[PDB]
């Protein structure tokens, strides 16, 4: 409900080391292409006007009471601790998003080009040598720079404690007014007249500052942080037959950033939705009707990946079976694409296997390749600086980026409910699927500038129903697929995958002999991933990637397909819950032979 | 006769090498790589064979010795009672002749073993096929079946992942996501954990000395101080060149052995091998003639990449591409192959050059050459072969460079995009032909490959720096890129404010008229002028 | 954040004394030199330029010294020192009542002849003599009174030795 | 070389321990849970002080643990509400009851070390400012320079009948300061 509004008194340069055309470096640009403050620009600048005010406070001494309640509001700063530090870091309190333009402003730039440049203009600068009194050799440069009286405004969210006493509640509002109206400039070149600005929250004035003014002498330590707490009740129906897939449509609201890996500076994103990040979601809406980590240690609950919507559904991993032309081919060509498992190889002409990618849906008699979505992602890149010196150093990092999803992509979940505990919730709500619709924060750094997505439920869908074959038996990895060892390390092998289809079917199976037909496309996969509740990283995870695809002769009984539904319902293996171990039984696109195909403001 | 042929490759390279921006790391990951398969490979012959390619090796610290017949004999024939011969051996690849199923078993179990203990997180495997020789062309069905089950059979294998498994209490590598295992030291010596991954790269860059150093007394000579040289100089540029078509040839060589004998295969299938390797490094040693100051990551069969002194690196691989070309030409075992799969006697290679200052991250300059290869690499479709079928290119040589004066950003496609102003229009030629127009006249493509000719862009920049004083103004060649992001009208105008007062712009137009910066090609609006002023500090040679 | 014993404001109007010109990027189809606008169009004097003049002054005051210099107006260089503890804000300059930016012309005498040479001609916006804009400085003090550079830096504003902008020999800034 | 491993299917983890205990003696455990993942100690009769309220799984419980100490080390993963699956792996061979015994070969074992969070701050604690504290059961008292290394054998084995060896487990042995 509350927002930050900041008005723009000088021309003012934001957030990129990118320069485009004659300008040496140009400003940050939000996703409308109209220059904005990013979230972390705001938090940074009001954080540091709000350590002014404690500083003051305490008299100079940088640690004390006050800049105890910095920490509180703001967080902790790990990676500035020179000692023993035996509690974890507090998050903070407050969260501010990225300040935009005034909406209805936004929406008159639509696909005017030639105007979205005009916000803005060179600022030329020059450096001139000392005793000779002329510009200095290499040391001239063309800055952007946006016109002065850009009025912005940001989102901000105070999730305070569900127990903090009114005083407290006095101080928190007393300090972000003082420290907003002490913020006068924020962004490049601030020391030389650049983003000069009134940073004003919606419903502080003055009257926080003169309470603050009038009390201060009173004011104790910030209450201790405590955990969240998970509480089990044990109660929940045993799961019965059938289950409800709910679809929940995400669509990003602003960047996630989904961490894949580090490599240097970097984080690297994923290009789905794991759906370990909506459990928090499914705990915010549907823990008060049922026992919902009692739900995920029995494993009557999956709430799957959410991967890129392609045909109104959920696009599926493109199969490492496809190979693609390497001259001139391939599904981003929309043509030369060859199902390896039934197709030899052409004469002559060299392929290259599919990689990645979603593929939509596709039918056994499609005509067409299958439709192909891609996903949008963008790098942002921050510093970090040290106080004392008012830049970024060695010593604090200083410099780092995030790849991330953009805004506007849409992605579909499934929440997967047995019977039992529909009649759970249905029993105390007949609208719960109602309840389902939110607005959440996901990712890394979702605090503040990323990670902020609408999620809407579909209703119910139809379980899969796969054909029964007694020919082949041929399974795509739809996500990924963790097996233990008999170790139960999960060092297994495609033989141990083997056995436990072959268990789990009561069916034996043999790859297939056909000496130009592959039969197995698999890639291995590490996941490393941190843990928030234990505040310690997860164990490493290891199996194999989504979409992976092999194939097999069953060499003898016959596969029940009211036993394939069941698993590509619950999935295989470890973590399923997580999404882990969705699988495909007999999809007609690792069938069929696809080489002759071809694709289809105001 | 009858016998079984083994393969043994190294996969990942390119994250294994690559990832980490630490110099030391690259320089020690690349290390390990070439060492698996040959300093590792010989000592795994040796320990199971009982023959001495190890001492060969490290006394030679040349692979040729290996199609010397006393020193790598026959497994044909009994006048020699050899059990094993080794077909190849190269970087990331090996490949050897075994009569026996148990050794050929236990070659593969010995190289990999010791690739877990000395280079753990390098990943290697082998495969065995039966070769049998009463088929005239076995051996050739060999290596295409070897090659080909080899993909199959690293899916059901455990991977290099399967290892270093994290537990929840165990501390970060700093420089991977492993576990962190050891202690190392920063530049500034502060003490930093890394995995035992990332420990034994490092540790193993000093061996890399001894085996560039025999390239070139230059090389490498004091690792630190090439970190410290690097730091002190104005640009970087990461150079990253590959060879065209060798693949292509060596998937279907029996068709250009001649004689369809398993023994003429081995003989002609080892030589082109080593006579690539050779070639690529006799090139290399003609380049660094523009310059010490040069970091090869990786240097043998095909492939080259290095850190080379950014403003000398245009030259640096013009220089060793048409060096490569040369080499190519007259050296006998490439000579009559290449003739008969491509119709003249020579191969080529293509660049891509980041150019970089020396603090930005390796591993993002490095994901640019990486792009800027698969540009200049088009080529492989624009200038083919006349009449060939399916298309074949034709043996061309080309660029592609960047020069990024930027801190982040880094994507091939906003940078590229950010310079196209126009939907008619493109400020940038830049695949650029090395090749000479000479050897090109008889290829498809021709004229294209004249317009995209790099002499274009050095006579242009020569242009630029020719002279009291300047031919055309810097303060006038600025007025003209300014308007070059205009509309092509509005580009027009400018140049024809000034076409006529500085005479040698005459040169540097494009329409054949002297009247504008611009040509037509493809149906787009392109110019050379923008690359010539970007460039043009960036063409200097010791020559 | 960065330990500030008191920020002072430090503020007054500077007037010209003779006509200014501090440029844009230049050309403005009515000159080939053309003036400083902000944002808003606005004639201004840039925080970077006024903030070098200063600077600058200094500078010559204490002999190139960069020592003392880079205390106040701040480094990149060096570890101890970073960000400017002078801050210098952009000003919109006021020209008097009913006067306007006037353009004034110029040529160049071929020494030979003796008269005007080819291409020598050129015009020059500038403020007019009178104008005025306000001194924005603000200085965040670590120790405690204020540098006695620093008042001498204001001491010479008030004795008018300071110049701002082009063609500071030839009459202007 | 034979690697022993012995395997028992639906048990609880509070028995599969208290099956092992002779084993165990001493043996450091790490257990995890929903909430929280916890280090514990096994005493020198190889039981854990509290071990039902401990061990037990039903709300939310410990789902997966892992008890190490020098001859051998033993894991536990749930399967059904509670019933999971015992593996002990030990280099030596010895009787357990109920356990089905088998083994594999391998061709060598190497040692490795992995480094625990943070600096020094019975039980001691060490502590980073990353992740807080962490308390971790080590006898001797830590001077504030040292670390704490967990120690382990991977063991190498043929894996392809092409021979191409790979590690086919790796086995925890003890906190070590370093
Ligand atoms: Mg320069
Ligand atoms: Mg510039
Ligand atoms: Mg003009």
């Amino acid at each position: 409900g509350i927002e930050i509004t900041i008005t723009m008194q000088s021309d003012w340069h934001v957030g990129t080391g990118m320069g485009r055309g004659e300008l040496d470096s140009v400003v940050q640009r939000d996703g409308d292409n109209l220059p904005y403050i990013p979230g972390k620009t705001l938090t940074g600048i009001l954080r540091d006007s709000c350590e002014q005010v404690a500083l003051g406070l305490d008299n100079g001494q940088t640690r004390g009471l006050w800049h105890g309640w910095i920490n509180f509001i703001f967080g902790d700063q790990p990676a500035l601790a020179q000692g023993a530090i035996e509690p974890e870091p507090r998050p903070a309190l407050i969260a501010i998003g990225s300040a935009h333009l005034d909406p209805k402003l936004k929406a008159a730039f639509q696909g005017k080009k030639q105007l979205q440049e005009a916000i803005a203009f060179m600022k030329p600068g020059v450096a001139i040598d000392a005793i000779t009194g002329t510009a200095k050799k290499d040391f001239l440069r063309f800055e952007e720079v946006v016109r002065l009286g850009a009025k912005l405004t940001a989102e901000v969210e105070l999730n305070l404690p569900d127990n903090l006493s009114e005083t407290n509640k006095k101080v928190i509002a007393g300090i972000l007014a003082s420290g907003a109206k002490l913020t006068e400039r924020l962004g490049g070149k601030r020391r030389r007249g650049n983003g000069r600005c009134e940073l004003k929250f919606s419903g502080y004035s003055d009257q926080q500052i003169q309470w603050l003014k009038d009390n201060y002498q009173s004011v104790d330590q910030p209450p201790k942080y405590q955990q969240n707490k998970l509480q089990s009740a044990g109660d929940n129906p045993e799961q019965q037959p059938p289950w409800h897939i709910i679809p929940l449509t995400i669509k990003t609201l602003s960047p996630v950033v989904l961490p894949a890996r580090t490599v240097g500076n970097v984080v690297e994103c994923l290009d789905y939705i794991p759906g370990r990040y909506l459990l928090g979601y499914i705990h915010k809406t549907l823990g008060e009707y049922f026992d919902v980590s009692q739900a995920i240690a029995a494993g009557d609950l999956i709430i799957t990946n959410a991967t890129i919507k392609i045909d109104g559904k959920a696009g599926r991993a493109t199969p490492f079976c496809l190979f693609g032309e390497k001259l001139d081919g391939g599904l981003g060509k929309g043509k030369g694409v060859y199902n390896r498992f039934q197709e030899s190889e052409p004469d002559g002409i060299q392929l290259k296997g599919e990689r990645g990618g979603y593929v939509g849906q596709f039918e056994q008699e499609q005509r067409n390749l299958p439709n192909t979505g891609k996903i949008n992602s963008e790098l942002f890149t921050h510093n970090t600086i040290q106080d004392d010196v008012q830049r970024p150093t060695s010593d604090v990092g200083g410099v780092y980026s995030y790849e991330a999803i953009i805004a506007g992509q849409t992605f579909v979940a499934e929440l997967r409910l047995p019977d039992s505990l529909v009649k759970q919730i249905t029993s105390k709500n007949k609208n719960w699927q109602a309840q389902l619709k939110a607005t959440i924060r996901i990712g890394q750094s979702k605090k503040d500038q990323y990670g902020k997505i609408e999620v809407t439920s579909g209703n119910s869908a139809d379980l899969p129903k796969p054909t029964g074959n007694n020919k082949t038996l041929s399974i795509w990895f739809l996500s990924d697929i963790l097996l233990r060892g008999d170790r139960l390390n999960f060092n297994a092998t495609p033989d141990d995958l083997k056995k436990y289809l072959e268990n789990a079917l009561d069916i034996k199976l043999k790859e297939r002999s056909d000496n130009d037909l592959i039969c197995i496309a698999l890639r291995s996969q590490r996941t490393e991933s941190w843990q928030v509740r234990w505040g310690l990283p997860r164990p490493s995870l290891v199996g194999w990637q989504a979409g992976s695809c092999l194939i097999y002769d069953i060499e003898s009984g016959t596969v029940n397909a009211e036993k394939l539904q069941e698993l590509m319902i619950t999935g295989i293996g470890d973590r399923c819950t997580e999404g882990y171990g969705q699988i495909g039984f007999n999809d007609p696109l690792l069938s069929a032979s696809l080489g002759k195909l071809t694709a289809k403001s105001n | 006769f009858q016998g079984f042929l083994v393969l043994i490759e190294t996969s990942g390279n390119q994250h294994f090498i690559f990832s980490t921006n630490k110099l030391r790391e690259n320089i020690g990951a690349s290390e390990l790589t070439y060492l698996a398969t040959t300093e590792i490979l010989f000592q795994g012959v040796d320990r199971v064979f009982q023959t001495n390619y190890y001492d060969q090796w490290s006394d030679t610290n040349s692979l040729n010795f290996l199609a010397d017949s006393k020193l790598n004999p026959a497994i044909d024939d009994p006048k020699n009672n050899a059990d094993i011969e080794i077909l190849l051996a190269t970087s990331g690849k090996a490949i050897a002749l075994v009569k026996e199923e148990g050794k050929a078993k236990q070659l593969i179990k010995e190289v990999t073993k010791q690739a877990l203990i000395n280079a753990p997180g390098l990943e290697i495997g082998g495969i065995y096929v039966n070769c049998n020789w009463q088929d005239k062309l076995g051996v050739a069905k060999a290596v295409k079946e070897a090659h080909k089950q080899f993909e199959v059979n690293r899916a059901k294998r455990a991977g290099a992942n399967g290892r270093f498994l994290r537990l929840p209490i165990a501390a970060g590598c700093s420089v991977s996501e492993l576990p962190a295992s050891d202690f190392d030291y920063n530049a500034d010596g502060d003490k930093i954990p890394v995995s035992t991954v990332s420990k034994v790269k490092r540790e193993t860059a000093k061996s890399a000395k001894k085996r560039l150093r025999s390239v070139d007394g230059r090389l490498v000579n004091d690792l630190a101080q090439l970190e410290k040289s690097f730091d002190e100089l104005d640009w970087l540029a990461v150079v990253h060149a590959d060879g065209n078509g060798l693949g292509q040839i060596l998937l279907s060589l029996e068709k250009y052995i001649g004689e369809q004998t398993n023994r003429n295969y081995i003989d002609k299938y080892r030589r082109l091998s080593l006579a690539l390797d050779n070639c690529t490094i006799n090139a290399f040693k003609m380049a660094i003639a523009v310059f010490l100051p040069i970091v090869p990551l990786i240097l043998g069969g095909d492939d080259l990449t290095v850190i080379c002194r950014g403003d000398y690196a245009l030259e640096f691989t013009r220089e060793f591409l048409e060096a490569f070309e040369g080499q190519t030409e007259t050296h006998d075992d490439i000579k009559v192959i290449a003739q008969k799969a491509f119709g003249v006697d020579r191969l080529s290679a293509c660049a891509g050059i980041s150019i970089i200052k020396p603090h930005f991250p390796f591993s993002v300059a490095y994901t640019l050459a990486e792009r800027l290869i698969k540009s200049a690499k088009e080529v492989k479709q624009k200038v083919t072969v006349t009449n060939s079928s399916p298309i074949t290119p034709f043996p061309c040589s080309a660029i592609d460079f960047h020069i990024l004066y930027d801190s982040s950003g880094i994507d091939f496609d906003r940078i590229r995009e950010k310079l196209r102003p126009e939907d008619n229009t493109e400020l940038y030629n830049r695949p650029y032909v090395v090749t000479a127009a000479e050897n090109l006249s008889q290829a498809q493509g021709y004229e294209w490959s004249q317009a995209h000719s790099l002499q274009t862009l050095a006579d242009r920049v020569s242009y630029l720096r020719s002279e009291g004083k300047s031919a055309l103004p810097s303060s006038q060649s600025h007025a003209l890129r300014t308007a070059l992001y205009l509309e092509k009208n509005e580009a027009d105008a400018q140049y024809s404010l000034i076409s006529q007062r500085y005479k040698i712009l005459k040169n540097f137009a494009e329409d054949g008229e002297n009247k504008s910066l611009f040509h037509l090609e493809n149906g787009k609006y392109v110019t050379r002028f923008l690359d010539a002023l970007d460039a043009k500090d960036f063409f200097a040679n010791a020559n | 954040a960065r330990k500030v014993t008191t920020r002072w404001k430090i503020t007054g109007t500077l007037i010209a004394e003779t006509p200014l010109h501090i440029g844009g990027v230049g050309g403005d189809a009515d000159t080939d030199l053309a003036l400083a606008v902000n944002g808003a169009g606005e004639y201004y004097v840039p925080g970077t330029s006024l903030a070098g003049a200063l600077r600058g002054w200094m500078t010559q005051l204490l002999n190139n010294d960069e020592s003392q210099i880079k205390d106040l107006w701040g480094d990149h260089l060096d570890a101890k020192r970073g960000a400017s503890f002078v801050i210098v804000d952009d000003a919109v300059i006021h020209i008097p009542n009913n006067a306007d930016v006037e353009i004034r012309e110029g040529v160049g005498i071929d020494r030979h002849f003796g008269t005007a040479a080819n291409g020598f001609k050129y015009s020059r916006a500038v403020i007019p003599k009178g104008s005025k804009f306000k001194l924005p400085l603000t200085f965040d003090s670590q120790d405690d009174g204020l540098p006695n550079a620093l008042i001498q830096l204001l001491c010479a504003l008030e004795a008018g030795d300071i110049r701002l902008g082009a063609a500071k020999t030839r009459g202007l800034g | 070389k034979n690697l022993y491993h012995y395997h028992q299917y639906e048990i609880t983890l509070e028995s599969a321990v208290d099956s092992c205990k002779n084993h165990l003696q001493a043996a450091i455990g790490l257990l995890y849970s929903p909430q929280k993942c916890e280090l514990v100690k096994l005493d020198n009769s190889g039981k854990l002080v509290d071990s039902y309220n401990r061990l037990k799984f039903n709300n939310l419980g410990v789902f997966e643990a892992r008890f190490f100490n020098l001859n051998c080390e033993l894991r536990w993963v749930n399967e059904s509400n509670g019933n999971g699956t015992a593996v002990l792996l030990s280099e030596s061979d010895i009787t357990l009851t109920g356990f089905e015994k088998g083994l594999q070969e391998f061709i060598t074992a190497i040692d490795q070390q992995y480094l625990l969070w943070g600096e020094p701050a019975g039980w001691q604690r060490l502590a980073e400012a990353r992740i807080g504290k962490l308390d971790i059961p080590l006898d001797n008292p830590l001077k504030p320079k040292d670390r704490v290394f967990l120690t382990s054998e991977e063991y190498i084995a043929e894996v392809d009948d092409f021979g191409n060896c790979a590690v086919i487990d790796e086995r925890l042995i003890k906190l070590e300061v370093k």
